């Protein structure tokens, strides 16, 4: 169990696990995650905005602990620098859905996290 | 020694103290802590009781990921000790827990 | 199946009585002559009984006669256990199962009569003419058995005994009361 | 007037006045599920439980008016063990809807849940779920997360004028909805989401939109339709 | 599906005649691998026995909350809050 | 000082050769002219000087509840109620009292107009039962035709006419604010007991709720003396009222019994099954379904008095035996009693419709015996609740069972659960 | 309770006394109010004269204080008076910790 650079993670059968609550929102202690949700198509309502700054953010856990789904899961993440300010802040998912190249080994950290240690 | 904050006296301590004034035995006095506090360690390495981590009562502490998935009052104690803080009692109250430095008087 | 009800083949087509129409205005009078929703009470049970199988646009066929609310009338009949739900055969027979009736077997009744008439316990009869439900209770527990067909109740039979009342019923009624012993004191 | 001492403090009452009525006159709210504003007063629930001085069961704040000088204390020591328990019986079959739900701290049900029921555990196991109930344009209207209460069912009745709401069933299946598929008609009953305590109906148009936390509310009039004032816009 | 140039992912929208998206033109621009929720439809429906059925991720290991499913009417199948797996009878 | 059982004295005797004038020969309507002559206070005051016990399943005296409505000046006009219909599984009085004598119990009616002050007089029916029901509409039609009831009849001022309605068969017979809710129109569902009882509001009017047995005992203790009805039973309860006997016997039948009876000779009359207290192990309830099953020691001791039988355990009201054999199952069947209040639970108070619902699924866990040692006294805490925070008394009905398996067992229960831990686990 | 509380009240009454014995005095000039709760002393001083009352508590016969160490302030706008100077007092060789606030808008 290591936090760095934020990764939200989706369930084996495709399909976003982030449900949108703005629960990890509110516990935020830096306000760096912004969350505005709209109902996906017809029937499912799972996001549209999904900013985190990295401008902001102290790297607490708290989001992956307030999160009922496990949506953001802390990923073992050093690699990281830019040139901008706009480079370094999380766009709409996207880039954070791009943690796929991370999500194996959170896939195998998590396994030493339910029921912890 | 004086007061206690989360079991203490039963955890033998040794305070060293000095005699004058100056920097050296100011610096002493840090080094004769730093080998007297390994006791605590080790005696807080002899006595551990197995239980819970967190408060039982769910007004204060989350409850466990396992635990709030499936029964009902624990994700909504989950939704609201997130998001919402507390909800504390009032009144001011001062406390203060030797910190190596000095201490932490948080009002 | 309690609050959804179907829309295909069972929603618009509904027939009122015309002979027992002067007999359900008679009915109304009974209670109190102002202010009157008793009387959709007394219809709803005199319609079961008329027509086979309650429609859902013949509740609210009933319900414009004594001039009240669609959707209270038609949730009036939903509270109802002796009303008929979904569909009904020509002699629907309800068995108890409750523990004054249990404890000298009423299980053995049950199930003895599943084999002989056919199907599980919920399931109806293909051709219609014996339906099975359980029922709470028949009310009277004078006798160790009891089962309600139409409307008389038939109490105290044996395990051959209620094979044969069943199977005589097909053709000609069997009456009865308690077939078993006396009525009053045994 | 007669007067009637509750929480020892002593509170002058009309003579036709309910026990919750008398209890906003001492500064004190009971835990409600059934209103005490506009809808008619009805059981159908028993939270607003309070002990009297002197008396073995308990009596509804709703129903019970309190007539001759009696004490009624609400910080009692059978009120706490009552509250706490109807808390369990309602969510024994309850959906677990909080993080998906529509409500989110708005939810009257999630605040009593932390102020006055059990919080360390709760034993339940297998909850039963209802079918979702037709709905037209306002309010996209989910059974399950319905708790079978009174407060929709008289509003259609009273408030709103065409009825639609009632009972379904006699147990845990009784459903809030209309039982035969048709859609709820305008007028007024575009309200009826507000009313209801559960995330069981919500407007369908701002649904998901936007939770409870964080929002910046402002009190303005409303400029379609005449004679409107008053209306928090977040 | 992709407008022009860039990628349309989970219902986003590029740029009206090229005004408010210039950042992205040197540096290639984000995109999520199957986020049109293709893969949510891919997964089989599974038969239910009862009349209630209670969904699950992967036990208490895998976050997903209990919630009960009703399956009384026929068309349209029934839906957890969480998953878009879908049950039948 | 000790009761006797009957010994040439009944309510209701005739059973056998019942119609509408052989009836008549038998004891009915002899004081139909002198009691309707009588003055209303005069009436009444014969009623509490008895001292009568309420024949329904509550334990609350016919005198005062007949005495508190008393109507000094009404407005709206008085209606009279009567329920006949079975509530209670293991009762059999629903179809004995109009069933057998349907003549009896239109004359309680009549008996109790003049007295408690009513325009009109109504009666409600099981319907399941629809033979019973139609018995008690034959006699409505010799009676309002010959010159019995309406109108001016037997030489009375007041007038009272007679009409019966066919029930649900559910909760709706069961509590009385149900009844009041449910011959007005309304869905199956009890009023706000608190503040205001059958006396102040019922179906827009001043009403009283009386028992199909109370009901028909009212003529026969105004007709015979008031010592009479006095003279069998307790100091505290007395009068004789109709015991029936279900399950486990060797000959299940109705009689009729003096009150402050032993549970033993009741038993040894009516035949049980192999022994009454001796082989067989005893697991019989004082009541029909209200009431837990009564332990195998203290059996003798006990008496049919609703007094003396809540000194042991919990009072009997609804007075019907329900035995049980060794060879029986006693988890199986105390699960089966809750599962009826499963579909009788009408859906009002949360703690019975998603209380008792939540009830059945936990005990239908210890037929199969999955249920964790520590869940039988954490389950205690939770019945115990059901009784205090609900409306009607059906609460109360499903709450007195469960806290019976609890006390006197426990270790029957403990082998259930320790039986499956060891063969599937 | 076992896990619910964290200590129970034995010293309460021993630090009522002092809630009592500078109260003896009483002066308006001084005293005013006098809170106790949770095994903690507050007084609240009329800004007048609050040299004297910290005079006072440094040295003396019954109880010797010496360290007036830490000192907070709070801002609230719903009373009248705006501002209120809270001084955190401690004492070494009595070990009891007493509260000095002040009243004042002190604009
Ligand atoms: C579960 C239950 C079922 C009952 N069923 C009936 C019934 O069917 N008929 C009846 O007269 N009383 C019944 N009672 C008793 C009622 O409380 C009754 O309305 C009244 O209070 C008793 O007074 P009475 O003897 O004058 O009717 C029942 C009580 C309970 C707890
Ligand atoms: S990350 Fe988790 S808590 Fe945050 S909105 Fe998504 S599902 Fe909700
Ligand atoms: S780690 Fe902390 S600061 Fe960073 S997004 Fe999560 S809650 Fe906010
Ligand atoms: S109704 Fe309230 S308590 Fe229930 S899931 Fe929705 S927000 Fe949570
Ligand atoms: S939808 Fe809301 S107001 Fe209506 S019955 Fe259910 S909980 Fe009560
Ligand atoms: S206790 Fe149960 S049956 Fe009685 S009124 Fe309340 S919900 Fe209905
Ligand atoms: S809140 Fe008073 S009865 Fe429901
Ligand atoms: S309990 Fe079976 S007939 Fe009454
Ligand atoms: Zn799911």
């Amino acid at each position: 169990r290591f936090r760095g650079e934020h990764a939200l993670r989706r369930y084996p059968s495709g399909e976003e696990r982030c449900i949108a609550c703005k629960l990890c929102e509110a516990v935020c202690p830096a306000q760096a995650i912004t969350i505005e949700a709209e109902p996906r198509a017809d029937g499912s309502r799972r996001t549209t905005r999904y900013d985190i700054d990295m401008t902001k953010c102290i790297y607490c856990g708290f989001c992956q602990e307030a999160c009922p789904v496990d949506a953001i899961v802390e990923g073992p993440n050093f690699e990281f620098s830019t040139e901008t300010h706009e480079e370094l802040l999380y766009n709409k998912e996207k880039l954070l859905n791009n943690g796929d190249k991370w999500e194996a080994e959170i896939a195998a950290n998590i396994q030493a996290d339910y029921l912890y240690r | 020694k004086t007061q206690p904050y989360d079991v203490y006296d039963q955890v033998e301590f040794d305070v060293p103290i000095g005699s004058r004034g100056d920097c050296y035995d100011r610096y002493l006095c840090r080094v004769e802590e730093m080998r007297q506090s390994i006791r605590i360690i080790s005696q807080c390495l002899n006595k551990m009781p197995p239980g819970e981590i967190k408060v039982d009562d769910a007004k204060v502490s989350p409850p466990k990921r396992a635990e709030m998935k499936t029964s009902m009052e624990s994700l909504i104690h989950h939704f609201k000790l997130y998001t919402e803080g507390y909800q504390v009692p009032p009144g001011a109250t001062y406390t203060a827990i030797e910190a190596p430095k000095g201490e932490f008087g948080v009002y | 199946v309690h609050r959804d009800t179907p829309e295909n083949n069972p929603e618009t087509p509904f027939d009122f009585t015309p002979e027992n129409y002067k007999r359900i205005e008679a009915i109304v009078k009974n209670y109190p002559e102002g202010h009157k929703a008793a009387a959709v009470l007394p219809v709803l049970d005199l319609a079961q009984r008329q027509n086979g199988w309650l429609p859902i646009s013949a509740m609210n066929k009933v319900a414009e006669i004594l001039q009240v609310p669609p959707m209270r009338v038609y949730e009036v009949a939903t509270f109802y256990t002796m009303y008929n739900r979904k569909p009904v055969g020509k002699y629907h027979i309800q068995v108890c199962t409750t523990t004054p009736c249990m404890l000298r077997n009423s299980d053995s009744i049950l199930e003895a009569i599943q084999k002989k008439l056919g199907i599980k316990v919920g399931e109806t009869t293909p051709d219609k003419l014996f339906t099975l439900i359980e029922v709470e209770c028949l009310g009277a527990c004078v006798n160790a058995p009891m089962v309600q067909i139409n409307d008389n109740y038939y109490e105290d039979l044996t395990p051959k005994d209620i094979e044969e009342i069943i199977d005589e019923l097909k053709a000609g009624k069997i009456p009865k009361p308690g077939p078993r012993s006396g009525r009053f004191s045994c | 007037l007669i007067e009637v001492f509750v929480d020892g403090q002593s509170v002058m009452v009309e003579p036709g006045t309910t026990v919750l009525q008398a209890c906003e006159k001492v500064g004190m709210q009971i835990p409600r599920f059934c209103y005490h504003e506009r809808l008619s007063v009805a059981g159908n629930c028993r939270m607003c439980l309070v002990e009297i001085e002197k008396a073995p069961k308990v009596v509804a704040a709703c129903a019970m008016p309190v007539m001759k000088g009696w004490n009624i204390l609400t910080n009692s020591e059978k009120t706490k063990k009552a509250r706490e328990g109807v808390m369990e019986f309602l969510l024994a079959n309850h959906p677990l809807d909080c993080p998906i739900c529509d409500q989110g701290g708005e939810c009257d049900l999630q605040d009593q849940s932390m102020m006055f029921g059990s919080d360390r555990s709760r034993f339940l196991e297998g909850k039963r779920a209802v079918e979702d109930k037709n709905i037209g344009p306002l309010v996209k209207t989910i059974m399950t997360r319905c708790i079978q209460c009174t407060r929709c069912i008289r509003f259609a009745s009273e408030i709103a004028g065409v009825d639609d709401l009632g009972t379904t069933g006699r147990g845990n299946d009784m459903q809030v909805g209309t039982y035969i598929e048709k859609m709820f008609m305008s007028e007024l009953s575009g309200n009826i989401i507000d009313i209801c305590p559960v995330g069981a109906l919500t407007x369908x148009x701002x649904x998901x939109x936007x939770x409870x936390x964080x929002x910046x509310x402002x009190x303005x009039x409303x400029x379609x339709x005449x004679x409107x004032x008053x209306x928090x816009x977040x | 599906x992709x407008x022009x140039x860039x990628x349309x992912x989970x219902x986003x929208x590029x740029x009206x005649x090229x005004x408010x998206x210039x950042x992205x033109x040197x540096x290639x621009x984000x995109x999520x691998x199957x986020x049109x929720x293709x893969x949510x439809x891919x997964x089989x429906x599974x038969x239910x026995x009862x009349x209630x059925x209670x969904c699950d991720g992967g036990g208490g290991a895998l976050g997903h909350p209990r919630v009960y499913i009703n399956l009384d009417k026929e068309t349209k199948t029934g839906t957890c809050g969480y998953c878009g797996l879908q049950f039948r009878q | 000082s000790l009761k006797d059982e009957d010994r040439i004295f009944t309510n209701l005797y005739g059973r056998h050769d019942w119609r509408l004038k052989g009836a008549q020969s038998r004891g009915d309507w002899y004081k139909t002219k002198e009691i309707l002559l009588k003055g209303p206070d005069w009436i009444l005051g014969e009623v509490k000087t008895s001292g009568l016990r309420g024949r329904g399943g509550a334990g609350f005296p016919t005198g005062l509840k007949w005495s508190f409505m008393n109507k000094p000046s009404d407005g709206r006009p008085k209606y009279l109620v009567v329920n006949a219909d079975e509530g209670e599984p293991g009762t059999c009085k629903d179809r004995e009292i109009i069933r057998h004598d349907p003549h009896k119990l239109v004359e309680g009616c009549l008996v109790g107009g003049r007295a408690m002050g009513a325009r009109a007089a109504y009666i409600y029916i099981r319907g399941e039962f629809y033979n019973e029901a139609s018995n008690l509409q034959v006699a409505i039609r010799e009676a309002y035709e010959a010159g019995l009831i309406g109108k001016n009849a037997c030489g009375s001022g007041y007038d009272f006419d007679v009409f019966v309605v066919r029930g649900a068969g559910a909760y709706i017979c069961g509590e009385e604010t149900a009844l009041i809710e449910s011959i007005e129109g309304k869905q199956g569902k009890p009023r706000l007991k608190p503040p205001f009882p059958a006396d102040v509001g019922v179906f827009g009017c001043p009403t009283t709720v009386a028992n199909v047995e109370t009901v028909a005992v009212s003529p026969t203790i105004c007709r015979r003396g008031g010592a009479w009805f006095a003279s069998f039973g307790r100091e505290r309860n007395s009068g004789t009222k109709l015991f029936n006997i279900s399950g486990h016997v060797n000959n299940p039948c109705t009689v009729e019994e003096e009150m402050s009876v032993p549970l033993k000779e009741l038993i040894e009359k009516h035949a049980g099954g192999v022994t009454g207290g001796w082989d067989n192990l005893l697991a019989v309830i004082p009541g029909g379904s209200s009431t837990p099953l009564i332990p195998k020691s203290v059996c003798e001791t006990v008496l049919m008095d609703f007094d003396a039988l809540i000194q042991a355990q919990t009072g009997l009201g609804t007075a019907a035996v329900i035995v049980m054999d060794r060879s029986t199952d006693i988890v199986k069947a105390i699960a089966r009693l809750i599962e009826f209040y499963k579909h009788e639970s009408c859906g009002q108070c949360t703690p019975c419709r998603e209380g008792v619902d939540w009830m059945n699924k936990v005990m239908a866990r210890f037929v199969r015996g999955d249920a964790r040692p520590a869940e039988i006294d954490s389950l205690w805490e939770i019945s115990k609740q059901i009784e205090g925070h609900t409306i009607c008394a059906l609460g109360d009905g499903a709450a007195w069972p469960v806290q019976g398996l609890i006390r006197h067992f426990r270790p029957e229960l403990e082998e259930r659960m320790q039986q499956f831990a060891q063969q599937h686990q | 309770r076992p896990t619910v509380r964290p200590r129970n009240d034995v010293a309460h009454k021993q630090l009522s006394a002092f809630g009592e014995y500078v109260a003896e005095i009483l002066p308006k000039y001084v005293q005013q109010v006098q809170v106790s709760c949770f095994n903690e002393l507050e007084i609240c001083i009329h800004p007048d004269g609050v040299i004297p009352v910290l005079t006072f508590l440094r040295d003396h016969s019954n109880a010797q204080f010496k360290s007036l160490a830490d000192l907070t302030a709070v801002d609230i706008p719903t009373r009248q008076n705006r501002f209120e100077i809270v001084y955190n007092l401690l004492s070494l060789r009595f070990n009891s910790r007493i509260r000095v606030k002040t009243y004042t808008d002190e604009l």
